[PDB]
């Protein structure tokens, strides 16, 4: 497995007329399956990180949007950086996305950190379309070897005691970190639970404590139940993804959460700018925005 | 002890989807400590 080559040809096209195609060997995206599932293995599932780092939302496919998003924060490793989930379905380019992701990750094992999205579960991207791309490039044997290394991924962050990160959001049942860090993998992602949970709720103003989520799956959660959370853990803020938000990032409960959206112009149906979040050494947070003319 | 802040605004980086990776229309604001 040639690490370096890999990344070479996947930055290869930052030049091209967007939407180019980049074809690894499929036995080269196997081994960054397989390499990278190792290092997700050997890392813990709750992820503890120091800050400088970036923080990023849902990328969904959308390649060409990543590359803009690395040149404007730094390609790895000259910023290091954390992602929230969702790498795979709705963009036309899935596969390069997660692939130049999982080389990253290899390359920088210590400076370069994803979570698991909701997307990154075999019965989600079966039907929202990386199941469908792996098919058409690849095949199914491949996809299955991407469910593998997914359900690896560690599925939350705390940044210097302060920022807890993950895709979706808060649970009910979670009371301790330590329930999160007893969490085995591999795993799928259940249909109910606090890992589910993490994955995906949502916010929601009008909601007193915990509420139905209409995805049909999860929950909702109010402003008092994310005050009594950071209250309770010593924490700052809660960073989050997994819903579009018109400028890349928005505030809910007095700047207690923030939801970072990094696909701009997502699917070509909304109008949102991305963005990522900055965390200086003294945990200022910053945002970048990447918007669309 | 470190607690979390927030920064300035930083003008957005501008981009022509339509334009390579490596040319963006617009550059945007970087943090400074
Ligand atoms: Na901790």
């Amino acid at each position: 497995l040639n690490i370096d080559s890999i990344i070479q040809r996947l930055l290869e096209v930052r030049g091209s007329k967007p939407g180019k195609n980049v074809q690894l060997q499929e036995n080269e995206i196997r081994g960054l399956c397989l390499k990278s599932r190792e290092i997700f293995l050997s890392q813990p599932i709750l992820l503890e990180l120091e800050a400088p780092l970036k923080i990023c939302g849902d990328i969904h496919g959308q390649y060409y949007d990543l590359l803009r998003l690395f040149e404007y924060g730094g390609f790895p490793p000259e910023s290091n950086y954390l992602f929230l989930g969702d790498y795979v379905d709705r963009g036309k380019q899935s596969l390069e996305t997660i692939c130049l992701l999982l080389a990253y990750k290899i390359k920088y094992p210590e400076n370069f950190f994803l979570l698991r999205g909701n997307h990154e579960c075999a019965s989600i991207n079966r039907i929202y379309g990386f199941y469908d791309e792996c098919k058409r490039r690849y095949n199914i044997k491949l996809w299955k070897t991407f469910t593998d290394c997914f359900n690896c991924l560690p599925i939350a962050a705390i940044v210097d005691e302060k920022i807890f990160c993950c895709h979706g959001g808060l649970s009910p049942d979670l009371q301790s970190m330590e329930q999160i860090r007893r969490i085995m993998r591999p795993t799928d992602v259940p249909d109910q639970g606090l890992l589910c949970d993490l994955l995906w709720s949502d916010p929601d103003k009008d909601v007193l404590g915990w509420g139905e989520n209409d995805r049909g799956v999860s929950f909702t959660f109010g402003a008092e139940v994310v005050a009594k959370f950071l209250h309770k853990h010593d924490l700052d803020l809660i960073c989050r993804a997994h819903q579009v938000v018109e400028d890349g990032y928005e505030f809910f409960a007095k700047r207690q959460l923030v939801t970072l959206f990094s696909a701009p112009n997502y699917c070509g149906e909304f109008d949102n700018a991305g963005a990522m979040m900055s965390v200086d050494e003294t945990l200022m947070c910053s945002f970048q925005i990447l918007k669309p003319a | 002890r470190k607690r979390v802040t927030f920064g300035e605004d930083l003008s957005p980086e501008v981009f022509d989807e339509s334009l390579p990776a490596n040319t963006p229309l617009r550059k945007g604001g970087t943090p400074v400590c």
